[PDB]
């Protein structure tokens, strides 16, 4: 085939995951040695083909994650997908620069913390006593515009 | 304006003495005042128990007064969305009182103090 | 404090409301007799004063 055979090489070349010899990739897979294979990789970013020797790359640090958190501004909640392949062990670096330095949404501590676009200043600040936060929760809201009085009643 | 500070201040508390995910529902519906409820659910693409208890705080603090953004459905039937028409004044009003209350849990506590009498 | 299925709650307290009710008076008409593990009703407080044999 033409598109199928070329896709096959990028599949097993990405198993190597690095720029290897095209002829090797044309012979290690033993299938995609045709003219359509290498050109397709030259036209496909799945095997990022440089003008230099045989290149096969498929386009790293929490700094990129750090800006991506700020680069997801006014955008939708992103998962952990870009890390696990781009940067291994997302869930470590999710809470490594914790306290909103690297914020992410732990969907559960059994589901790889499926996240959204999260970045903040303090973010969690769990050091605040939970009981105090519970006591903070324990503050019941009174009623309507009498509460504008009630805050002035309470000395606010 | 200060309106941004109002939203800014909301982020701080909802991230100072609240968890990180608390501000996600902030920004999402802060993008547009009259927003369809699913849009936040869709972009977050998360469960209803990963959204329900978060919705609790938005109305438990009355910060997101989710206005029933009724639309004109094409089928001639019921149509509405939870568009969080933020009640900026009332939201903080309780908050200030809320803040005061914890201070009372310290202003009273000053008499619970250093030197033993009992 | 732990979640809020918000219809289980609406029944949960409406249960407790039933216990307090039958505690005061387990003889209420329009309601289910709150029974004992013998299947006999529970001697409500009201029952303790009701007829002869009551307090009064």
């Amino acid at each position: 085939h033409d598109s199928s055979k070329l896709l096959w090489a990028t599949e097993y070349i990405q198993k190597k995951g690095k720029p290897v010899l095209v002829n090797e990739l044309l012979d290690y897979l033993s299938m995609k040695k045709d003219d359509k294979v290498i050109e397709l990789l030259k036209k496909l970013d799945r095997i990022e083909f440089d003008p230099k020797k045989g290149t096969f790359k498929y386009l790293h640090s929490p700094s990129e994650l750090l800006k991506l958190l700020r680069s997801q501004v006014t955008f939708k909640g992103i998962s952990c997908k870009d890390l696990k392949d781009g940067w291994p062990q997302c869930d470590e670096t999710i809470n490594q620069l914790e306290e909103d330095s690297k914020i992410l949404v732990l969907r559960t501590k059994k589901d790889k913390t499926p996240r959204y676009v999260w970045y903040n200043s303090g973010g969690n600040l769990k050091c605040i006593d939970e009981e105090f936060v519970k006591m903070w929760e324990n503050v019941q809201l009174p009623q309507f515009a009498e509460l504008p009085r009630k805050l002035q009643d309470l000395g606010l | 304006p200060i309106d941004d500070i109002v939203k800014n201040l909301l982020k701080f508390v909802v991230r100072g003495f609240y968890g990180g995910s608390f501000v996600l529902v902030l920004d999402a519906i802060l993008f547009h005042s009259v927003l369809a409820e699913d849009d936040l659910k869709q972009l977050l693409s998360i469960n209803k128990t990963e959204l329900g208890p978060l919705i609790a705080r938005l109305r438990s603090d009355r910060l997101i007064s989710i206005h029933k953004q009724r639309e004109y459905p094409p089928n001639s039937k019921s149509v509405e969305r939870v568009y969080y028409y933020v009640k900026y004044p009332h939201a903080i009003d309780a908050i200030k009182w809320k803040v005061h209350q914890v201070v009372q849990r310290l202003k009273d506590d000053l008499d619970k103090n250093s030197e033993p009498n009992g | 404090h732990n979640g809020a299925p918000h219809h289980a709650i609406e029944e949960a307290e409406s249960l407790l409301q039933f216990h307090v009710a039958t505690y005061m008076d387990n003889d209420i008409a329009g309601q289910p007799q709150a029974l004992q593990k013998s299947g006999r009703p529970v001697k409500s407080i009201r029952a303790r004063l009701k007829g002869k044999e009551g307090r009064i």
